[PDB]
């Protein structure tokens, strides 16, 4: 909603489709350099961090279970109404303390943290996209551009990525934005050697 | 640079030998429960 | 490099101000009666 | 133990079918990636030399030879990106190889039509293609129904080797826990950590 | 006890603040070497001729990078898969020019992280735990192997390993899209389902458990104090949680078994991420994403574009622009 | 007799052939016969760069440098006409071969100096009346040094000569004048000079070996900065043939 | 000055790791 | 005062015709009978002081001479541009499809 | 660990806070001109 | 738009004669082209020599002319360089070199006609895309 | 005016660091038992 509302039309919103959404991703790279945006970076951290917490918590619980049955398959050895913790917080805490250096000691904190991390991540990403609605991007580092402008031997992965962005824009724009009636002659298309 | 090479080779061999002989040193017995696994 | 000349103070205050807030709260927590 | 071993073997087979062209002849399995990249370089060296290019003295945009350059140990090799594949060896290329690598006089005088044919064939049967078996780079149009056998076998065996490594960890760890008698969980009345001193 | 016996007892000691163990005996020096080399390079390494075309790329802070742009740059395409330790170089200046730090760092890192996983098993064994936390860790680890080792192997050069840097990471991603159309690859889609889903279930679980905490505190104090470390009684009411979520969707779509639930929580992101990793690792051998370029054709034979073809145009931009000086011949075959 | 498998990865492939100490003979030149160099090889052992004068404007010296591009430096399989001139001097007219190598060397303090080490279109001549090539024969001549990058080369902001943007697109409204030197790529073509000092001659085989010194400009980054002066020293080998 | 800032923040983070690990409030069973 | 020499060359006859002294060899595909044999001979024997000098290349057949004559209106000559002819760029200028 | 008996509580009363802030702010007001130079 | 008889009507020879291909011939042509040619000529270009494409105008300017069924069929029997000067059967698939290019062994005269017809019809449909390469994908 | 561009961060930290030290000390003093 907000993004297309900041742009020219609904046309530039994501279309509801798998490949269309992928196109939306690649558009955001080439036009917004959206990966470079620290709000997106916080989004990424929150998503991957959330998946990490999910996996690590599930595995930790599943590997610090109390033996509450005779079965080698341990799922039946739990009762919903039971009062006791099904796994050992103390053993889990020692394990991670000795493995990783720190560990949860408070289950309520652990689970609130499990709420906090992915929700906050997504919210940060939302803020960044709000910026992109206005084309208020993190596209460039000005110091980088000034240096590279004066020094043709100066190269970083940042400048390489901008070359990639420029390619994306020129090669995809005519078909991706048919209302603009783009005609890009072979000769204006940015290309490296051979390709 | 040959001396650095020899040094690193020796270091690596050292730690590797520690790893291998270490796990060879009755590792199954090193647990809080049933030790007689031989 | 032609960086923004305010980036230094921006970063420094960004770190220091909330860090200081937290240290104040922690330390005044510790000194409360056990 | 057997799962670990099979995992290891899987990865070995993956690299074998990806790089080796002896027990996996390119006649049957298609060219290796290195083979095909080298074959492209060979193809255009041939083409442009036919047009009158001096391929030994041809300087590319970067300063490196357009067709020919040196490996980091000085061997004469095909240039451009295929610089990475200079360790490639194949029956169609070796007759052009001298003591110091690719021999410029042999290149100028001794390239046979069967070599041009072979290089063109392998270049255009490079092991690149989509999951639905559309041959070529990811941006290529539909037309050619092709994915190299080398790709099918390498990808399949990497997937298999990896899950077998996973199986190895699962079963080795379970065998350890079961042997020690806690694969079903911690004894509530005998929780080991509770008998251990605190860390701090 | 003799000296060796004593040493073995210390190494495998469950009382060390950080567990060492035999995996740790390998892990510690390799991770320290990798870390130190990484940090030093990231601050001070000179530009690196990543693509072997005598076009050095600056990765370090002192050579004009910030945190976002900075990287340890991959070793030269001229090196390829050749082993390039410091001692194969005629000098440190040469080693640096050709990107030796990249190989040193990634090899020590991969060794060390493999040992981290083994170490997780080892300590789980020492503490009388079930052993499979390490299997969960196999998901991110494999992924690192995919980007630092398997892809380079497949493409024939460590110059194609993911750079050790944020923007370099993005470069790797964009080029990967160009060359394999990874977005259109089902293993990557499974990866995405894995991390989106992982985050969803993390937030979900967090929210339900938080939602059903038993009142143990007043409003003027944190509810976290309502739980005491090591208490026997569960701190939330799972029956109420299940009662809620089961009504939110429907009863049988909700877990009433905490063990089954936590197993699901472990399995979804781990399996998904395993597929992401296998995606990278099989695109390493150029079995690439779905290609529906010109799949739709009208009665005359006119091409009717779909979203796949627009993707294709973007991919084309990427393909033609990347490493603008590295190609002499028309096809990018690896 | 060594094969590729004997040589590969040893470094020997970047070395020119040598002649043993007994090779102090003389190779007779028949002025009625036509001759060629079938293989000219140049193996650099030292790259020296002239320091940029502080401003004292005394004699700036050539200082040592460290090779960072590994054993990728030698010129080889070079061939060309060997003319016998009316005054009895010999003139080598380079026709073809692997007659260039990009090389990056590093100065004290870190400055990297790329150069196109080359003998392209070499024309080198001996002293008059060389009735035989001996360990007293020398060749002196000049060659072409084209731009280290050719015209398609694109800088990191996509600007190039035969390809690329013609402006600083990341600075859409910056004043162009100050950036002109960076925006407008130029293609260098300069002269170098080389002396070949024969130290060894096999009269029977027509093989000669010796030392060389060449002087040429380094990379100017398509006109973005001033090139450095480079002096290259090393050994050479050539096989002379009637043709 | 930028580099100094970045390295400084990083070093502060590593020191923080050190205190957070070895000088944490110890977990106590009540 | 700095000039892009290729762009500048595009404002000469080089931008209008096949420049026997500079144009990359694939341009000879534009006209019947020129590629690859005559194209190769032309590039190999360049530079030329005038277009007609192309008829003086040794070894030509009468047929080849006639094709060249029919195609002289499509040729030009300008000063050799180092940037277009170094690197063997006349044989492969890094452009494919 | 067995606790350290050399430990002492630390104090700064309000008057001392006000005096200290006065010192710091006035010093800053004085030297700032020289820092900006 | 439809694949009409007019689209499928292509030059038989250099003398103004045309031939109208059937839809089945067009399909056979696509199939056989993919089978024998597309590995190098996908989309009308030439991977091992991009300077030469399968565009109709280019074929028109080849020697002898190849912008008709006959020219292309003869090419498939006895391929030449673009100027007709040398015979290249030894490095290019043809009936004459079916011994070294085994996929040509089962190709019949009818097959050659079908392939030729594909080559001439495809640009009438796809325009610049045929022989355009990646720029037009 | 062409002032020293570090004067701002210098003055800011000069004010803030010791002021913060004192505020920490005061607040942890107040929270002590009466
Ligand atoms: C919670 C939610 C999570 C969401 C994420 C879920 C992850 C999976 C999602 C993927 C969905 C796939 C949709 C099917 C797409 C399609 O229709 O796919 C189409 C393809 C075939 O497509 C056709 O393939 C053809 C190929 O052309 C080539 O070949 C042709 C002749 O065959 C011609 O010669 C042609 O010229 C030549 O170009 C054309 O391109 C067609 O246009 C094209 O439609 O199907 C094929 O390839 C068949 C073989 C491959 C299919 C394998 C499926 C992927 C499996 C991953 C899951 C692992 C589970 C493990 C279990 C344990
Ligand atoms: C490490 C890799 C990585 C990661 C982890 C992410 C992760 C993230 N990216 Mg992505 N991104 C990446 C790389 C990555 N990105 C790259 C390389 C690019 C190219 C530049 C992009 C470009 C990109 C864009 C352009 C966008 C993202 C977005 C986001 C976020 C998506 C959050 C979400 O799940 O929305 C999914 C949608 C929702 C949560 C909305 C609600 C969905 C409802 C509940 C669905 C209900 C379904 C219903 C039951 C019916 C189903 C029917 C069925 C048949 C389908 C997220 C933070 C988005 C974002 O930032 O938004 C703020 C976004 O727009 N990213
Ligand atoms: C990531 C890979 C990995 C991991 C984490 C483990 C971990 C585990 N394995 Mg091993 N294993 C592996 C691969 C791995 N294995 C492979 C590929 C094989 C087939 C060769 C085996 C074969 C194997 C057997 C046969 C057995 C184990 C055992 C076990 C478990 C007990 C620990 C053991 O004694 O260490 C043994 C560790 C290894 C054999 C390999 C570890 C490899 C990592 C990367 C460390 C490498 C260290 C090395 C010294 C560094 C080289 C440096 C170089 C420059 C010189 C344990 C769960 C034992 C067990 O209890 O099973 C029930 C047992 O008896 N494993
Ligand atoms: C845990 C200890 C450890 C390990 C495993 C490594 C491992 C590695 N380091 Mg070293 N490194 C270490 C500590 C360690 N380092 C320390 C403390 C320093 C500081 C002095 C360094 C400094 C260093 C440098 C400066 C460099 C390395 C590099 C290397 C690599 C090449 C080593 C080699 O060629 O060995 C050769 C040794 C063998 C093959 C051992 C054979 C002898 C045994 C007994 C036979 C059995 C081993 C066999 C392979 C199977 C394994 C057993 C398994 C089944 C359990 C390698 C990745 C280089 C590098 O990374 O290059 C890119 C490099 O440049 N390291
Ligand atoms: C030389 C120098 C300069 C080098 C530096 C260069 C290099 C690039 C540095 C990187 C720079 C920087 C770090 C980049 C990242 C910046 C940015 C993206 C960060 C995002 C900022 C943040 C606000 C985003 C908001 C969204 C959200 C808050 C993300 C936070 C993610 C969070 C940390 C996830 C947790 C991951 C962490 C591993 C959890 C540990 C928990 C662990 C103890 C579980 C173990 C455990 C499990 C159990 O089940 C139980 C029961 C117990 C008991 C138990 O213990
Ligand atoms: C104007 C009109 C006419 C108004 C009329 C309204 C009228 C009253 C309506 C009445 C009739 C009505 C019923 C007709 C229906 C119409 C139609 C069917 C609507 C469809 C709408 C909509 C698209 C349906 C979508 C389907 C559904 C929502 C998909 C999402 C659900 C999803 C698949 C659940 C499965 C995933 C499952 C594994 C989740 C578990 C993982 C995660 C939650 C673990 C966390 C967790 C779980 C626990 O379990 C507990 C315990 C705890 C602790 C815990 O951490
Ligand atoms: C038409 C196709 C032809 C067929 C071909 C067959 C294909 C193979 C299918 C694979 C079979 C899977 C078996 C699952 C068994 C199992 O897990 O048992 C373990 C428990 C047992 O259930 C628990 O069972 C317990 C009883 S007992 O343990 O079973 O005895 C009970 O106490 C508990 O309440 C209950 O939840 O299962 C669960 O905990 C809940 C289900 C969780 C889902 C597991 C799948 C893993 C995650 C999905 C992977 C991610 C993919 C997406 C990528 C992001
Ligand atoms: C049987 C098939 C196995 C599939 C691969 C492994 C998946 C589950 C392992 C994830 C590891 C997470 C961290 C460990 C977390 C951990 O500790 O788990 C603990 C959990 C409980 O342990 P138990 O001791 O009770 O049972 C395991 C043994 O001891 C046998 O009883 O183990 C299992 O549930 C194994 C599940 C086997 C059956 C599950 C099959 C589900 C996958 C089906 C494939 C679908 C993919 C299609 C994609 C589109
Ligand atoms: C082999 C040894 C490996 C050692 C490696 C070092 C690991 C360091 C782990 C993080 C230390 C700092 C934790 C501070 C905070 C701290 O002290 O944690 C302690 C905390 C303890 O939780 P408790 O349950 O005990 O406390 C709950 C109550 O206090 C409620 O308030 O653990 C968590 O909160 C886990 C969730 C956050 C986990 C954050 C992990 C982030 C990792 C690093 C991310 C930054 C990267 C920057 C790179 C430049
Ligand atoms: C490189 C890292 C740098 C970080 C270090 C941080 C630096 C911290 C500096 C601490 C200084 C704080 C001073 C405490 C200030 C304060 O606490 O004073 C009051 C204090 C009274 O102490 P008492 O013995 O009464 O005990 C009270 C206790 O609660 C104090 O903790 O006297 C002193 O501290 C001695 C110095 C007298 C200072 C009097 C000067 C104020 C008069 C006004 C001056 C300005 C106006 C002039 C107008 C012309
Ligand atoms: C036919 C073939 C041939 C030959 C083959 C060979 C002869 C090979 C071999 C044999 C062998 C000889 C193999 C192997 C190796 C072995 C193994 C793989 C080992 C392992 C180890 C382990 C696993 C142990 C574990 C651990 C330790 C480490 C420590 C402590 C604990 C334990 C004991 C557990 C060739 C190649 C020429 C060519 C091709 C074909
Ligand atoms: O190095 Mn990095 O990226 Ca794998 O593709 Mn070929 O090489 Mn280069 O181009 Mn595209
Ligand atoms: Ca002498
Ligand atoms: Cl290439
Ligand atoms: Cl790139
Ligand atoms: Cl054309
Ligand atoms: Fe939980």
């Amino acid at each position: 909603l907000i993004y297309p509302l900041g742009q020219s039309s609904w046309f530039f919103a994501p279309s509801f489709g798998v490949a269309a959404i992928f196109r939306f991703l690649l558009f955001f790279q080439g036009f917004h350099n959206w990966t470079l945006n620290p709000f997106h970076m916080m989004g990424v951290a929150g998503v991957l961090g959330g998946a990490l917490l999910c996996a690590i918590h599930g595995a930790t619980v599943e590997n610090t279970l109390f033996q509450d049955g005779e079965g080698a398959s341990t799922f039946r050895a739990f009762n919903p109404t039971q009062a006791e913790e099904t796994y050992s917080m103390v053993t889990a805490n020692r394990f991670w303390s000795q493995i990783f250096g720190i560990a949860f000691s408070n289950k309520r904190w652990l689970h609130f943290f499990m709420l906090f991390v992915p929700v906050t991540g997504l919210w940060m990403s939302a803020i960044g996209v709000v910026g992109l609605a206005l084309n208020l991007r993190s596209y460039d580092f000005i110091s980088q551009e000034i240096r590279a402008a004066e020094d043709p031997e100066f190269e970083t992965f940042y400048t390489k990525n901008l070359l990639l962005n420029e390619g994306i824009r020129a090669w995809m724009a005519p078909q991706d934005q048919p209302h603009e009636n783009f005609v890009f002659p072979e000769e204006v298309l940015p290309r490296g050697n051979a390709l | 640079m040959e001396t650095l090479k020899i040094t690193v080779y020796i270091v690596v061999t050292f730690f590797v030998l520690l790893f291998v002989f270490g796990f060879l040193s009755g590792d199954p017995a090193r647990n809080p429960k049933r030790k007689d696994l031989e | 490099m032609e960086v923004n000349q305010l980036g230094l103070i921006a970063t420094a205050l960004f770190v220091l101000v909330p860090s200081v807030f937290l240290i104040i709260l922690y330390v005044q927590t510790e000194s409360q009666q056990k | 133990y057997s799962l670990g071993a099979l995992s290891m073997m899987g990865f070995i087979a993956t690299c074998f079918v990806w790089f080796n062209n002896t027990v996996y002849p390119s006649e049957f399995y298609g060219p290796t990636g290195p083979e095909a990249s080298q074959a492209q370089a060979m193809t255009f060296l041939i083409r442009d030399q036919k047009l009158g290019a001096n391929v030994g003295s041809a300087q590319g945009p970067t300063g490196l030879g357009k067709y020919l350059m040196r490996s980091p140990t000085g061997e004469i090799i095909f240039g451009g990106e295929t610089m990475r594949f200079w360790d490639f060896r194949g029956p169609w290329l070796e007759p052009l190889r001298g003591p110091n690598g690719l021999d410029l006089n042999k290149i100028k005088n001794d390239i046979q039509p069967w070599q041009e044919r072979r290089a063109a064939e392998y270049m255009t049967h490079a092991p690149l293609g989509s999951l639905n078996s559309v041959g070529g780079v990811a941006t290529e149009i539909n037309s050619v129904n092709f994915v190299s056998p080398r790709s099918w076998l390498a990808t399949s065996h990497f997937v298999l080797a990896f899950f077998f490594l996973v199986g190895h960890l699962w079963h080795a760890g379970r065998a350890r826990a079961a042997a020690a008698g806690f694969e079903k969980g911690i004894d509530r009345e005998s929780e080991p950590v509770l008998s251990m001193p605190s860390l701090d | 006890a003799n000296l060796w016996e004593r040493f073995c007892n210390w190494v495998t000691s469950t009382d060390n603040r950080l567990y060492v163990g035999w995996f740790g005996v390998i892990m510690i020096p390799t991770l320290l070497a990798a870390t130190i080399c990484f940090v030093i390079a990231f601050i001070a390494a000179p530009p690196v001729d990543i693509d072997g075309i005598r076009e050095p790329v600056s990765g370090s802070l002192l050579y004009g990078n910030n945190i976002i742009t900075g990287a340890v740059v991959p070793s030269s395409n001229a090196i390829g898969l050749h082993f390039y330790p410091i001692w194969e170089a005629a000098s440190l200046d040469e080693w640096l020019y050709n990107g030796g730090p990249y190989q040193l760092i990634i090899f020590h890192f991969l060794l060390g992280a493999s040992c981290y996983m083994g170490r997780q098993w080892e300590l789980s064994y020492r503490l009388g735990m079930r052993p499979w936390i390490c299997v969960a860790y196999s998901a991110p680890l494999a992924s690192a192997f995919a980007v630092f080792l398997i892809y380079p192997i497949g493409q024939g050069s460590f110059s194609d390993g993911m750079p050790l840097g944020i923007s370099g990471t993005f470069n790797f991603m964009i080029v990967f899209q160009a060359e394999h159309n990874i977005l259109m690859h089902p293993f990557h889609q499974l990866g995405v389902a894995g991390v989106f889903g992982g985050a969803l279930f993390c937030a979900m679980h967090g929210s339900l458990v938080t939602s059903s905490l038993i009142r143990e505190t007043t409003e003027t104090e944190s509810a976290n104090y309502g739980y005491k470390f090591g208490q026997e009684e569960e701190t939330y009411n799972i029956v109420a949680a299940h009662g809620y979520f089961g009504r939110l969707i429907f009863q049988y779509a909700s877990f009433n078994n905490s063990r089954s639930l936590h197993f699901f929580l472990a399995a979804w992101p781990v399996v998904g991420v395993w597929f992401a990793a296998l995606g990278i690792s099989t695109m390493a051998f150029n079995l690439n994403g779905f290609n529906f370029n010109h799949s739709v054709i009208d009665a005359k034979g006119n091409v009717i574009n779909t979203w796949a073809d627009i993707i294709n145009r973007a991919n084309l931009g990427m393909e033609v622009m990347h490493e603008r000086n590295a190609h002499n011949f028309p096809l990018d075959l690896a | 007799t060594l094969t590729y498998d004997d040589i590969v990865g040893t470094g020997l492939a970047n070395k020119c052939p040598t002649l043993d100490d007994t090779a102090r003979g003389a190779y007779p030149i028949d002025s009625s016969q036509t001759y060629r160099i079938a293989r000219l090889c140049l193996q650099p052992t030292t790259f020296l760069v002239k320091e940029e004068p502080k401003n004292k404007r005394q004699e700036a010296e050539f200082v040592p440098t460290k090779l960072v591009t590994r054993e990728t430096t030698s010129l080889d399989q070079i061939q060309g006409e060997l003319k016998v001139n009316s005054d009895g001097s010999l003139t080598f007219v380079e026709e073809d071969g692997i007659d260039f190598q990009p090389v990056t060397v590093q100065m004290a303090g870190g400055e990297r100096i790329p150069l196109l080490f080359t003998v392209k279109n070499l024309v080198a001549s001996t002293q008059p009346n060389v009735t035989s090539i001996t360990t007293s024969t020398d060749f002196k001549g000049e060659f072409n040094v084209p731009s280290y990058r050719t015209a398609n080369f694109l800088d990191p902001k996509g600007r190039g000569l035969a390809s690329g943007y013609d402006s600083a697109i990341a600075l859409p409204q910056a004043k162009e004048e100050e950036l002109a030197r960076a925006n407008v790529k130029r293609f260098s073509l300069t002269k170098g000079q080389i002396s070949l000092n024969v130290a060894k001659v096999d009269g029977r085989t027509g093989e000669i070996a010796g030392t060389f010194e060449s002087e040429q400009l380094s990379d100017d980054d398509m006109g973005a900065h001033e090139p450095h002066e480079v002096k290259i020293q090393g050994v050479f080998y050539a096989s002379i043939e009637p043709a | 000055m930028e580099t100094i800032t970045y390295v400084f923040i990083f070093a502060c983070i590593i020191a923080l790791f050190f205190f957070a690990i070895f000088f944490r409030e110890p977990p106590r069973i009540t | 005062e700095l000039v892009n020499v290729v762009d500048e060359k595009l404002g000469t006859a080089y931008g209008e015709k096949i420049d026997l002294n500079n144009t990359n060899i694939a341009a000879f595909i534009q006209y019947r009978g020129l590629y690859p044999t005559l194209a190769k001979l032309i590039v190999k024997n360049a530079p030329y002081e005038s277009v007609e000098d192309v008829l003086n290349i040794p070894g030509l057949t009468e047929r080849q001479k006639q094709i060249l004559r029919e195609n002289l209106e499509h040729f030009t000559v300008t000063e050799v541009e180092t940037a277009l002819v170094e690197g063997g760029d006349r044989y492969n200028n890094g452009l494919y499809k | 660990m067995e606790p350290n008996p050399n430990r002492q509580p630390v104090e700064l009363n309000r008057t001392s806070l006000y005096l200290g802030l006065l010192l710091i702010l006035v010093l800053a007001l004085l030297f700032s001109s020289y820092f900006f130079n | 738009a439809e694949l009409t008889p007019e689209v499928l009507t292509v030059p038989l020879n250099s003398e103004g004669k045309t031939i109208t291909l059937t839809e089945k011939q067009y399909l056979e042509g696509k199939r056989l082209f993919q089978y024998a040619c597309a590995s190098c000529h996908v989309g009308g270009i030439t991977k091992t020599n991009p300077s030469l494409d399968l565009r109709t105008e280019t074929l028109a300017l080849a020697t002898p002319p190849r912008d008709n069924i006959e020219g292309l069929v003869d090419y498939m029997k006895n391929p030449t360089t673009y100027d007709g000067e040398q015979e290249i059967a030894e490095v290019h698939p043809s009936l004459r070199s079916a011994d070294i290019f085994p996929k040509m062994r089962n190709l019949t005269e009818k097959d050659l006609v079908a392939i030729a017809g594909h080559i001439l019809v495809e640009p009438k449909i796809l325009g610049d895309k045929w022989g355009g390469g990646k720029v037009y994908y």
